[PDB]
């Protein structure tokens, strides 16, 4: 057995067809071969849930932007894109890139080209292949920094679809001027010294049926745990000695959110630690993994082809010891490493060069209105170039000294403001898009999570819980889990119409996986539930503990109890 | 306008009243019935029954092509009652 969409990729010529024949068609969507294959060029077609009795077509396109970073050609694209074609905003994601949303059909050639042409790409941002790879957001000088980054990008690009139907399709098989890749990417790419490869293949590592699903690496400095790195497939983690040289990368594997309710067989994962490589070989080991999942990967049923089922079934050790034969050598024994620490990058920092960055807050990754002008204009003015971060956030990077004052007094006069002066609660929050275009959304998340937060923060005000005092709430409008709400201390994942189920045990540095605490709470009830929880940890927890913590101390009887008690 | 839905199911026949604005598996739910679902966004098999009688607007839908749903097929988690309706439900293994 085979799914719908191994057959769909089989029959596409490498992406091409139908898409390329339902893009000129008069009709405003697509077929649904087209609609499966239009993913992988990075743009998915939508309807307006909030219009009922008649299906009003869009598509949304979501960019490629390894490590976050954003040249400011490209910043200035997208902003002038979402106005003239979109439906006014941006949306920044919680893996370091845009979308925007309500293209139609009719435009969307000239979306993707204009894209292309601004030093952009919406290549493989969806489908089922690499996804953006996450590093650092932050634009520090520091060696090691500097070095997940540039790890991150060969990753990327040693992941890229090769077979052209990219550009074939959007720009007419132009040539289009890049940056050369550094030749430790393509050496790479082209060995098959270990059988990884289709050497005859329009496309040598996806090969015809590409990979079973999507496929997510984060890389990351140690400590820095940014980018979430447990709920990827690969994390990848930087190790210098002691005067800062990096020397290798420990790397895990096995993460993913993706879970259905009711189907206990499906599960949010933590990576497990799988060993360490000297820095020349991580770009092998990755494809080793890679292909391990090419090959192994349920294609029969998608509910279980990420690469965590493959791991739970087959134990780290089986997993470990496939994945050696593509790299050719063993791994060596996992590194210690320091505590993970969440960052959120924000606020006015220094780079280590001269220069200042500094972290923009935004609720949910939304850019609109004001906020959207006035950021235009401040990234206009100084050419900056920018950087997304994992929270959804936007770092303005590469900032004079001089400039710090006007750019402070123009975002703050678009209600842009500095961390100080936000809810804590504000800015640990996410949610995921979910409705009005999300087509799998079940209940509001970014639509209804600002409302939630200013109730979260009246029942620690009731409670007698300090203003300083937060946790780290996450909102999914169904358990596919986009804005990670496994890892958060207070997850609220989608379940019905008006209601959520509750996640608890996750921690600020997002090293524990939560677990199912109650299911189908209504949006209305939510105080009944957190007043008690709150009022137990408020009166009982050690000095600064962490809700999470708490939560994962005391556990989940004594949880239930304090609830059901209140009630 | 609420109408009278009668589900058909393996165990037997439960009759409920349903709002024209509410999904049917929704209403089902918010009684007490249990009726099968994974997806709840009308993309997939999970919820599915047969339209025995009455109408039903499915429109949210996207898993069922025209021909199915001409044939009476319905996805009660994506389905608005239109009229007084008879559904036999635990229709995903017939389908599928
Ligand atoms: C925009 C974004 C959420 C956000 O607020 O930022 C997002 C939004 C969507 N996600 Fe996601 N996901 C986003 C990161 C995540 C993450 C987080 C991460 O990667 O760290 C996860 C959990 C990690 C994981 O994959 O397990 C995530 C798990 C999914 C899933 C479940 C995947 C699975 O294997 O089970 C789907 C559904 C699917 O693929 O079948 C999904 C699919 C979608 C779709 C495309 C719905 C669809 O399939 O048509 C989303 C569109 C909503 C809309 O209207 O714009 N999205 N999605 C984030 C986009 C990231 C990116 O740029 O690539
Ligand atoms: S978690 Fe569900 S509702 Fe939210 S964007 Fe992802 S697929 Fe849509
Ligand atoms: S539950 Fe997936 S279609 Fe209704
Ligand atoms: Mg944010």
């Amino acid at each position: 057995k085979r799914s719908k969409v191994e057959i769909i990729k089989e029959k596409s010529n490498f992406l091409r067809y139908p898409l390329n024949e339902e893009l000129v068609s008069e009709a405003p969507n697509i077929n649904e071969s087209a609609v499966q294959l239009i993913k992988f060029h990075g743009s998915y077609q939508q309807t307006d849930r909030d219009v009922r009795g008649q299906k009003n077509y869009s598509f949304m396109l979501r960019t490629k932007n390894p490590c976050g970073k954003v040249p400011n050609q490209l910043y200035l694209a997208m902003d002038t894109l979402a106005d003239e074609f979109g439906i006014g905003t941006l949306r920044l994601t919680t893996r370091q890139t845009f979308q925007l949303h309500g293209v139609l059909k009719k435009n969307l050639k000239t979306v993707l080209s204009t894209v292309i042409k601004n030093m952009g790409s919406t290549l493989g941002a969806c489908g089922d292949l690499n996804r953006n790879v996450l590093a650092p957001a932050a634009p520090y000088v520091k060696k090691d920094i500097l070095f997940a980054q540039q790890t991150a990008e060969n990753i990327a690009a040693l992941l890229t679809p090769q077979s052209g139907a990219y550009y074939d399709l959007w720009v007419d098989g132009e040539k289009i001027m890049s940056a050369e890749e550094p030749p430790e990417v393509t050496k790479a790419r082209n060995d098959n010294s270990h059988g990884t490869n289709f050497p005859d293949s329009p496309e040598p590592i996806y090969g015809t049926q590409y990979l079973p699903r999507k496929f997510k690496v984060a890389v990351t400095a140690a400590g820095d745990n940014s980018v979430d790195i447990l709920t990827n497939d690969i994390g990848v983690v930087v190790v210098s000695d002691d005067a800062g040289e990096p020397i290798g990368f420990n790397i895990y594997v096995g993460g993913g959110m993706g879970r259905t309710h009711r189907v206990e067989t499906t599960f949010p994962r933590l990576a497990d630690p799988l060993g360490y490589v000297p820095k020349e070989d991580i770009l092998y080991a990755i494809k080793a993994i890679v292909v391990t999942q090419r090959e192994n990967g349920r294609r029969d049923d998608r509910k279980y082809s990420r690469m965590k089922y493959m791991i739970d079934r087959w134990g780290i050790d089986r997993f470990r010891a496939e994945v050696e034969k593509y790299y050719g050598k063993k791994f060596e024994s996992f590194r210690p490493l320091p505590e993970w620490q969440f960052n959120s990058y924000l606020g006015w920092q220094e780079q280590g060069d001269g220069k200042l960055f500094y972290g923009v807050h935004v609720d949910n990754g939304r850019v609109g209105g004001q906020a959207k002008k006035t950021l235009r204009e401040i990234i206009e003015k100084y050419n900056l170039d920018v950087s997304i971060t994992p929270n959804q956030n936007l770092i303005l990077c590469g900032i004079d000294q001089a400039w710090r004052e006007p750019i402070t007094t123009a975002l703050a006069q678009a209600g842009l403001l500095e961390p100080k002066d936000v809810d804590p609660l504000n800015l640990t929050a996410m949610a995921c898009p979910a409705l009005p275009l999300c087509p799998l959304a079940q209940t509001e998340a970014e639509r209804g999570i600002l409302p939630i937060l200013k109730r979260i923060r009246a029942v620690f005000n009731k409670v007698g819980i300090k203003d300083s005092e937060s946790v780290v709430v996450r909102i999914t409008g169904c358990p596919n889990g986009c804005a990670r709400p496994y890892m958060a201390e207070l997850g609220f994942v989608g379940d019905g119409p008006k209601s959520y189920q509750i996640w608890l045990g996750g921690t600020p540095n997002q090293s524990t996986l939560a677990e199912s605490f109650m299911d189908k709470v209504k949006l209305d009830d939510i105080e009944k539930v957190l007043e008690p929880l709150f009022t137990y940890w408020n009166g009982t927890r050690q000095e600064g503990e962490s809700f999470g913590s708490f939560t994962n101390r005391t556990g989940f009887d004594k949880l239930k109890e304090v609830v059901n008690k209140w009630a | 306008a609420t109408y009278n839905v009668k589900l058909i199911t393996p165990e037997g026949e439960v009759e409920l009243q349903v709002p024209d604005d509410v999904y049917i598996l929704d209403q089902a739910e918010e009684d007490g019935i249990d009726l099968p679902y994974s997806c709840r966004a009308g993309s997939c098999s999970s919820c599915a029954g047969k339209v025995v009688s009455g109408s039903v607007d499915q429109s949210d839908q996207s898993y069922l092509d025209d021909g199915q749903i001409a044939d009476g097929w319905v996805l009660t988690c994506h389905a608005y009652p239109t009229s007084d309706v008879v559904i036999e439900t635990h229709k995903e293994e017939e389908l599928t």
